[PDB]
């Protein structure tokens, strides 16, 4: 016992992240159905890190909605990576810590076992 | 530690009340409560407690309590096994509770080491298997040609922080058919008895669960099996399968009913009353919490104006097409029973 | 022939200590491995000789209860290993760890009995010929294939697979197969051993009337001492043998746990005067899982399409028990407890389930490629599921998000519930010998067909059902 | 915890209680054993003059061999007994570590010609912690409101030492070292501190419910604190963000510094027999009152102090 | 388990085919395949298999197969060592494969424990070193003044889940020069042989790799060393070093060529054909996958219209300035060989 | 390893400088620096170093340095304990530094195993407690009625990577 705690955290992160992973695409579905007619020729002629690159560059239903409509996806994309990129890298930790559990699970079993016989076997 | 292993076994034994003086002699049960390790006052908490419900009147209890040298704590299970075997060899049947085989585990290695029989894993004398196999293997089903009797045995085991696969537990779960896991980790959350579906099973299959449960419970457990994922996933769901919410909704609501906990057993036809209503998504949608009010009141409501329904179970022995209609007409009323 | 010298082959028990009974012969010292006969008994107490301690004294490993034994009791020297009645005149019947009839239908009238300790097939007895044998079970058949005279082995701890899959294979196999069948249950439950009997009656396999029995039942389990669980798997093996050799047939052999041949050592080694080892074990586990398993093999006289099962103590593959055994199984299937949670059944895992018959020449170039590609995607999948994205999918990189649809659906397609699990939810016991495995699964990895609402394709494998389920559980408006 | 809480309980208990009192210090420090004496003089408890002494002092500690640390806890027990039996009184009994009855075996077993076991121990630890602990109990002649303490070797609850003992304690309190960091004192942890007298019939339906609810919220709390949100709170799901206010404040309300810790910062030795535990704590979980600037309610339990502290440390403009 | 340890050793031995009847007697090789543990049918899979390519004609194979009491499984390596030593003491040379020293590890501790020689770590008799040191230390290079002979020995070792540093592996990797790691963890991905650069080395240095590899392979392995980072980093790269993509691109493309796998060895001058083309970034940019088509076809393409190039290796013994031009003129054509 | 355990103990001892010739005799301190394990040159780095600040003038230093058979490395702490006890029994006071009880830990299990006294945890002879309890329990405060003297003792311990709860440290 020990790694269990370290393995609990990860599993605790799964539920929330791994589930939202599905939502990552869901948000997209609830957008395009109406956004499309307004795009292209229809008019003219953790949390990742997407919602950042735009803001650091500082060194009436028209633009304010058209931009936001396209930005909505740009922002929500944070979840996509947050539940994909942040899970793909993190999940590896599960298999590691787990295989490691079975390492110091066996270890202790084959450590204390030594002591038990370290005295037992040699007497008279 | 402190998860409910004995309340359960104390309710499972307490339930035999009505039958130990009822009609159907075959529909009875004698109990042999064994205690291994326990302080002799914890045992007197039970003898007396059981005595309060008169349970002790139809039970045999035996103790191998701490004072007792390790051998007593070792011979005890093998003693109660021979108690019920009277019944498992005489038509009659028995429910034997081996209280703490693990505590006998702690108490077995002693007797041998002192005998100088070369220790093996964590002191346990090599035949740690033959210790808890040789035993359980005695609680067997009896055929009419041999008796028709029986002996059901639920060996109690100490879970260290949650690990169920430790030497001794492996040893004991590699034999017994069906292991109800009790998790301290859950308990206080209200999630009592707290049974970990996935790391537990009935094993013997649908055979045990009468047509009643095979009509209702058939969905219950496995509903929760994979659900371990969505229950641990919904907490961070978004642009996914909109309507998926259903499969998760069947969990939270159901939870407040699946959490049994009190010094009183609910007869099988009562189990058929409340839990059944759930599987047949009727309560569901309503904001939970008050669900417990149902599982408590529904009963009073039953014996107050629905004594027939249960009887149909004692007639046909399943939920009726008619009775379903009726119970339906009673639970539906409860939706708006607290709904303005 | 079993006959001693012109001097006493009688020994007087000098020391009983649990599963070990030292005996002392004055005019006829009985060899290692010889099955002995306790006199003064009220039954059958055979003590198998094990060591030659000196001071004209052997040291036997007791085959049944040593209860009431007495320091002075006469032990009878037979002159040969525990020899069971081997033949056709033992099919349908049930035998215990000595050849005693345990199914109760009386004497096993047989022409002779084979010793349970025999020299294994030599090197020029062997046969390279690895002819395929379909089980019709996704992972277990397609992924890590099987083969004639092959060796199955399942790896899970307590209740995840093993017995179930042995019954499963019994279905997809045992019922229909030329030649005979054997089932040596070692260690495991007596319950399963009884039902299995009765199920084998209800379905004909075991017929108490005519003489149309293809299986043989050798049992030696839990309620017994280790000296019996040790040899039971041997008898159920001394059984498959004579059917192949002296009766040139392609037997099979079901061992409900073959490593029970090892727990027996974990219970008799040190008490025999040995110095412990790995976890305690024995300075023998190797040669043990060796010497025995080097018996259930084919030859230039017959084949044994054996099937075994190996337990996983403390849920630790790191135990020299499931491990040391690996090098014997012509097919692997380490069922994950961490998988059981996920429901994925059988719990055959996407990495630790190898084989020695998975080349494009026998299993297929296309199939072995998608298998490789299944596990490939599965590997970076095992990482992505946690690493990078951190649990929550979505994120970015549809390349691996593709994995979240592909690999995920893949796990499902391989989670074949099958007949043997009928007692939990009476679900569609999916199977079918390959047939339409083409197109369907191939589609996923490439992207063809893959996209349907994730879990919408969970408790079913054949892709056809995706749309055939889309109706069951739909979504749109 | 342990010695400190044994002195704490001594305060809240030992001083005022009918009948007598006993203190068998096993293994532990001679320092504490001396001060304890003198403190028991300065406060009357032990009076060298009159004959107004309610306690008895049986000692057997560290500077001694194991054969004495083994029986000392026995004598301090042979002591509580005669007061209950032959002198029918409701004694108490303080054992500064009762498992010192076991280290004694870890030091005398193998050297007696025994074959080792768990970590080395003895083929006896069981019957030991057994046979003895099966003495400090009540009877149809008197009661012994005993109090013991059990060490945690290598910080491993997994040691058959604190463990095997569990099955004897009519109340649990596994103090976390990982808690000490957090300051939370006493370090009584929100999971491994059970009981055999916590039913709504004696402790309360309301109270046991909030307790269950405290730990409930605390469980998913233990997960959320790391799982899902990943350390940093905020994120989303105010449902658990509620936990970050509730459970957090809860941990604080339960972190009672008390008198015995007077030597580190002379802080308000909070206590009080229930009294105003009603309303206050109940509020938190339901949401009533809960919201005040997190750590603003750290080194104090009674909710009244939240606003009574808001003045000490304020925030707004 | 099941990673390729024997296919490799079965291809490394199979390759000696052409030389065991060719001209240059010094450019030959006799093999001594030892088997420790293995089922005697796995060994008959090899004897026959090798026999199929006639390999068995110039090899000695020996077995210590399971049946064999632990000592046989112990004396066997020390037996094959003395087989090749004929050659390492007679001008001739040998390739000895010690199949499973670890299986001998499992099989060594036995013989001693039973001899009652006080066990040490995980049973292994104290001299677990002197067990696998004393041996390997015999496969040595021979000087002309002593013979000019040799004996190359590749001890096979069982990796438990991926740990290469376990007692016995440490014991064996703390001696041998050069350890090719085979990872099951990779395998199925297509990444076969699956060698973990970083946790493996040739150790003996550039000495082994002839002017050929020192001209090409010199970059290959260490290219991948640190690359373990960028390969495990590019998956989440963004506003960084734009052009950095090159160092990563030299990995994916190269991968499909570096993954050897078939019952047939590619002569060193052929290795010089395909792999060389890669290091000299020519194929690169093209969308991979079809790369394998190259490493297969390029060869047929060679023997079909490029038998000279390889010969330059048999003349000069390196890649020519001229031949580079020619091979260049052949691989460049392949860029547009599948490019419209 | 290399964290400062001896600089601290070398500064804590060095500080007694001014008092070992000052006025208030009660406001003094004699030191007994014990070394268990250490290379005899690390000890000569200290003897000389201390000598540089004249510290050695009011200190006693003793060594159980590697060469010394395990018993010396075992009897040493119990030797310096009796050094200060002169002071803790004569009004005077002392500061004793037990340099590496853990190194004595490594050096204790030896003497017993060879005596064939059944080993327990990580070799340590069962009485690993009575080994470092029995000792420390001697550095006690003295009451005026008994002397007013004292003996302060700081046992030095080897932390393996950061774990402070290892058997011996516990
Ligand atoms: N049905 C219940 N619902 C909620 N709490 C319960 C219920 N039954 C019992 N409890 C209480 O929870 C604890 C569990 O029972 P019990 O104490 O016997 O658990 P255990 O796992 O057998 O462990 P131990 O007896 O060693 O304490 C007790 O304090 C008990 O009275
Ligand atoms: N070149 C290859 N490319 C891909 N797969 C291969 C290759 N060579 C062999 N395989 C197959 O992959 C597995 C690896 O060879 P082998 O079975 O001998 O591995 P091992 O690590 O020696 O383990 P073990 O022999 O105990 O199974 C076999 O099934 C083998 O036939
Ligand atoms: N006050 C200080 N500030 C910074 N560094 C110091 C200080 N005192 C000493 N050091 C240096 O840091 C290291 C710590 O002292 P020392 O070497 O005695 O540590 P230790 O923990 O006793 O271990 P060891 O003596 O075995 O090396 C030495 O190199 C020392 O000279
Ligand atoms: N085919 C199956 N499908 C789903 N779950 C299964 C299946 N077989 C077994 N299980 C699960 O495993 C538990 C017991 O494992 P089982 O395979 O029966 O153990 P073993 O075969 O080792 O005796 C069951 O009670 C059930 O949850
Ligand atoms: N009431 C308390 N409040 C805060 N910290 C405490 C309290 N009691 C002990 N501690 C902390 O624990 C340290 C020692 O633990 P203590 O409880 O005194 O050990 P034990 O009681 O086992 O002898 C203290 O020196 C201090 O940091
Ligand atoms: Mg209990
Ligand atoms: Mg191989
Ligand atoms: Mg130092």
């Amino acid at each position: 016992r020990d790694i269990t705690r370290r393995l609990k955290s990860i599993k605790n992160i799964q539920k929330i992240t791994k589930s939202m992973k599905m939502v990552a695409a869901a948000k997209y579905a609830r957008a395009e159905r109406e956004l499309k007619p307004a795009r292209v020729y229809g008019t003219g002629s953790l949390c990742g890190a997407i919602h950042s690159s735009v803001a650091k560059q500082m060194k009436l239903a028209n633009i304010i909605y058209y931009s936001l409509k396209e930005s909505t996806t740009s922002e929500q994309s944070a979840r996509m990576t947050a539940m994909d990129n942040a899970s793909k890298n993190a999940s590896d930790m599960i298999d590691k810590l787990t295989l490691t559990f079975n390492r110091t699970r066996q270890a202790v079993i084959t450590k204390e076992l030594i002591e038990i016989i370290s005295g037992a076997a040699a007497l008279d | 530690r402190q998860t409910g292993k004995t309340s359960i076994a104390i309710d499972t034994i307490i339930n035999q009340k009505r039958f130990n003086d009822g009609t159907d002699e075959k529909k009875k049960l004698y109990c042999i409560y064994v205690a291994i390790g326990q302080k002799r006052s914890t045992v007197a908490q039970l003898v007396k407690r059981l005595t309060d419900a008169d349970a002790m009147k139809y039970t045999i209890v035996v103790s191998a309590t701490a004072s007792d040298a390790a051998p007593l704590q070792y011979l005890a299970p093998y003693s109660g096994c021979s108690m019920g075997e009277y019944f498992r060899d005489n038509g009659k049947h028995a429910l034997i509770i081996y209280d703490d085989l693990s505590k006998q585990a702690v108490a077995y290695r002693q007797m041998s080491l002192l005998l100088r029989r070369p220790p093996g894993r964590e002191a346990y004398p090599g035949d740690v298997f033959y210790l808890h196999s040789r035993l359980l293997e005695r609680a067997a089903k009896m055929n009419d040609s041999f008796g028709g009797g029986s002996l059901t045995a639920l060996p109690v085991i100490e879970t260290q922080a949650g690990d169920v696969s430790a030497y001794i537990p492996t040893n004991v779960i590699s034999i017994t058919d069906g292991q109800i896991f009790l998790e301290t980790e859950l308990f206080y959350k209200g999630i009592r008895p707290a049974i970990n579906v996935g790391l537990s099973v009935s094993r013997v299959g649908s055979a045990a669960q009468t047509r009643a449960m095979k009509q209702v419970a058939g969905t219950m457990k496995l509903e929760l099996a994979q659900y371990r994922e969505v229950a641990a996933f919904a907490q961070f769901g978004s642009d996914l399968d909109a309507a998926t919410q259903q499969l998760l909704s069947r969990g939270v609501r159901l939870t407040e009913l699946l959490k049994q906990g009190q010094y009183s057993p609910m007869a099988i036809e009562e189990q058929v009353a409340v839990i059944y209503a759930g599987v047949r998504g009727y309560l569901d949608k309503l904001e939970p919490s008050k669900i417990t009010k149902f599982e408590s009141a529904f009963l009073s409501h039953v014996v107050s104006q629905h004594q027939s329904l249960l009887g149909n179970i004692r007639t046909d022995g399943k939920i009726s097409e008619q009775s379903d209609a009726k119970l339906k007409e009673i639970v539906t009323n409860f939706l708006a029973g607290f709904e303005p | 022939s079993a006959a001693p010298k012109a001097g006493t082959a009688t020994g007087q028990i000098v020391a009983v200590i649990g599963a070990v009974v030292d005996v002392q012969f004055d005019e006829g010292l009985p060899p290692i491995l010889n099955a002995l006969e306790v006199q003064g008994r009220e039954s059958r107490l055979v003590l198998e000789v094990a060591q030659h301690l000196g001071e004209s004294t052997v040291r036997t490993i007791a085959m049944d209860g040593t209860e009431g034994l007495v320091r002075g009791q006469k032990v009878l020297d037979s002159g040969a290993p525990i020899k069971i009645p081997v033949g056709p005149e033992t099919l349908g019947r049930i035998m215990n760890v000595i050849g005693e009839p345990i199914d109760e239908r009386g004497p096993i009238k047989t022409k002779q009995f084979a010793p349970i300790h025999a020299e294994a097939p030599e090197f020029i007895e062997m046969s390279v010929e690895q002819e395929i044998l379909v089980t019709g079970i996704k992972v277990v058949d397609l992924l890590a294939p099987y083969a004639k005279g092959g060796k199955i082995g399942l790896f899970g701890g307590a209740g995840v697979g093993k017995t179930v899959l042995i019954m499963e294979l019994i279905n997809n196999v045992a019922k229909a197969h030329g030649g005979y069948s054997v089932f040596a249950g070692v260690g495991e439950r007596t319950r399963e051993g009884n039902d299995l009997y009765h199920e084998m009656i209800e379905s004909g396999v075991i017929n108490l009337k005519d003489a149309t029995s293809k299986v043989a039942l050798v049992y030696g389990q839990m309620n017994e001492p280790p000296g019996a669980r040790a040899r039971v798997a041997l008898t159920g093996l001394t059984v498959a043998e004579y059917f192949r050799d002296q009766e040139g047939q392609d037997v099979l052999l079901f061992i409900d746990n073959i490593f029970r041949f090892t727990q027996a050592g974990s219970e008799v080694s040190a008490l025999l005067g040995r110095i412990p080892s790995a976890v305690g074990y024995q300075p023998t586990l190797a040669t043990d899982m060796g010497t025995m398993q080097e018996r259930i093999t084919t030859t230039k006289k017959g084949s044994i399409t054996s099937v075994q099962a190996i337990y996983v103590p403390a849920d630790d593959l790191t135990d020299p028990a499931p491990a040391t055994t690996f090098a014997h199984l012509d097919a692997t299937t380490v069922l994950s407890r961490a998988i059981a949670e996920l429901g994925i059944y059988p719990a055959v895992d996407p990495l630790d389930s190898t084989s020695r018959i998975m080349d494009p020449n026998i299993v297929g170039s296309e199939h072995y490629d998608v298998a490789r590609g299944v596990q490939k995607i599965l590997q970076d999948y095992k990482s992505l599921q946690d690493i990078i994205a951190i649990l929550g999918m979505d994120e970015l990189s549809e390349e691996d998000k593709l994995t979240v649809s592909r690999a995920r659906k893949i796990q499902r397609f391989l989670s074949q519930p099958f007949q043997v699990a009928e007692v939990f939810t009476g679900h569609m016991g999916k199977l079918v010998p390959l047939k339409e495995t083409i197109k369907g699964f191939q589609q996923i990895l490439a992207g063809d067909y893959d996209h349907l609402p994730e879990q919408a394709f969970y408790m079913v494998g054949p892709i056809e059902e995706a749309v055939a389920k889309a109706d069951k559980l739909a979504e749109e408006h």
